[PDB]
């Protein structure tokens, strides 16, 4: 398996997800920096540096987007699952291994959950993409 | 926690609608002068539309309401009661038909 | 004849995949059921597909043309989908040769948008311009067909292999005629289908 091809497919998948989030009009207008209280469980500006941090961040975003009842978020969650599997395949390269208030915010504020989740996901993916050019540590 | 008065408003184009909100920040109600309003977390509503009902109850008035443009599954506009830069997750549902 | 071919096609938005297969060789054999089975591999397709023991049934709908259509939604763009047809007879079961399809490689892109066509009279060239579709993100190749607008368009085709080309200049024989232009695109690596022709674009003349 050509690792260069895996990295290229990872970059292409990240760009695809970023474009999908860009196409959702009501998400680009929301500032990912402007903090929202009550949604601190959604990885805001954590300095993503390790492979395990990327994996846990994407797993959190996956679990959050799974609860939303839209088909766009379901598709983004599946794409994130593929991205996570690609990250595990990239982790197996450099020979290194990797290891409930949500219900209330989904029931009361679905719009806030979706908007903040998608804005944080877009920011995290742009950071991962920009950091993929530099060889990342395990 | 935040409380909206009223929790939801259903109205038609051209009508006026007002929302009241209470912001209890970490066990203390902030001053109504500190409360700012946001629309769908996208744009701050002009302060001209704000009205200080009392020291704790803030009010926002919408005039000549335009038909709410639906954003995918969301056919309503999410009105937010915020404590300056820090907004809350709970919003008010404004339906304009 | 259990040699049934299954063809899958991913929509231009990469939101669903529709697979088609004909039961033309099994309709005569009644008293037994025929259903599509599939298995998903975390990443990519194996070099030689195999009938995995663990699979799940997919609900397919019979169409007016006699083919069954099974729609997968949502999809896993980079997951390998191994699928085959299983016939469950009272005497046992028979399986068609399995095939593995990668949804990323069977994407049918949307046609190029914002297609413009202009004739620069200073040079006498037909300048065509377009905007690539939102998806896919991979490098694309373009094909331009152009002709004089009339009763029966006499099409001419031009191939563009420059992935970063957003325009093409074609030398036409009649500079005072109105031309109609349509553009379609396909993945540069050829792993996919050609898009539909874009909405017609027309030039001006004065
Ligand atoms: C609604 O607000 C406008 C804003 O100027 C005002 O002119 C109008 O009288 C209001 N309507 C009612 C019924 O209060």
């Amino acid at each position: 398996v050509p690792i260069q091809k895996v990295q290229d497919d990872t970059k292409t998948l990240i760009k695809t997800i970023v474009t999908r989030i860009n196409d959702i009009s009501h998400t680009q207008s929301v500032s990912a920096k402007q903090r929202v209280t009550g949604l601190d469980f959604i990885p805001g500006l954590h300095p993503i540096l390790s492979l395990s941090k990327m994996d846990q961040t994407l797993a959190v975003y996956q679990q959050v987007l799974t609860s939303l009842p839209s088909q766009n978020v379901l598709q983004i969650a599946n794409d994130l699952e593929n991205l996570r599997d690609l990250l595990h395949l990239l982790a197996f390269s450099k020979s290194c291994s990797l290891p409930e208030s949500l219900d209330g915010v989904l029931e009361a504020s679905l719009y806030s959950t979706e908007v903040v989740a998608l804005s944080r996901l877009q920011g995290s993916l742009q950071d991962i993409l920009q950091q993929l050019d530099v060889s990342p540590e395990c | 926690d935040v409380v909206y008065f009223p929790p939801k408003i259903l109205t038609s184009v051209g009508s006026n609608a007002s929302f009241h909100c209470i912001y209890k920040n970490e066990n203390q109600i902030i001053s109504s002068k500190q409360i700012v309003w946001w629309r769908n977390l996208a744009e701050k509503i002009p302060e001209i539309q704000y009205s200080i009902v009392s020291d704790r109850v803030s009010k926002v008035t919408f005039s000549n309401l335009k038909a709410t443009r639906p954003r995918g599954k969301f056919t309503y506009d999410a009105v937010y009661c915020c404590n300056e830069q820090a907004c809350h997750h709970r919003y008010a549902e404004l339906y304009v038909i």
